[PDB]
């Protein structure tokens, strides 16, 4: 039965037990990775921001990229919080580019659905792209940002 | 070590 639960695993139950954003590599390069949050955390901390990613080719990061010396330990950070969306803030030394766009380092955006993040910008073969999902069962929750105290 | 930019800052000029 594992055979087939293997191929089954893929369409059965959609994966998104409190995941917020998904980062897909698409020159492949990274590994694909699940960026999650707390809904509880979310809806009770009420706060500037509630949990933040970093990205890089630091073993830190919440993002381990591969090794190339255009991207630093932490390139970019994702910052989740405001209310039901995301935000993606560069933190890279020589910068972050969105769909071919540079935006401002260490500065808060507003996510894109299927967005991509492009870095290590300087020579045409040395940049490397990378594709965000966002969840689509997280932003239900969080469209209705209303406490499940119904019985 | 001479010189291992850990993370070029693009030389621009």
């Amino acid at each position: 039965a594992t055979q087939r639960f293997l191929i089954e695993k893929f369409s059965q139950e959609q994966i998104g037990e409190n995941i917020v954003c998904r980062v897909i590599c698409t020159t492949g390069q990274i590994p694909i990775r699940d960026l999650s949050a707390d809904i509880s955390q979310v809806l009770k901390e009420k706060r500037s921001i509630k949990k933040v990613w970093t990205f890089g080719r630091n073993p830190a990061c919440d993002y381990h990229l591969g090794n190339i010396s255009r991207l630093s330990n932490k390139h970019f950070q994702i910052l989740l919080g405001e209310d039901g969306n995301l935000l993606l803030n560069d933190i890279s030394t020589n910068g972050t580019w969105l769909n071919g766009q540079k935006v401002e380092k260490n500065s808060n955006q507003l996510l894109s659905q299927g967005d991509e993040i492009t870095v290590g910008v300087g020579v045409e073969s040395d940049i490397l792209s990378l594709v965000i999902f966002i969840n689509d069962k997280f932003k239900q929750c969080l469209e209705q940002n209303k406490v499940d105290r119904i019985r | 070590k001479k010189m291992t930019f850990q993370t070029p800052t693009d030389p621009l000029e």
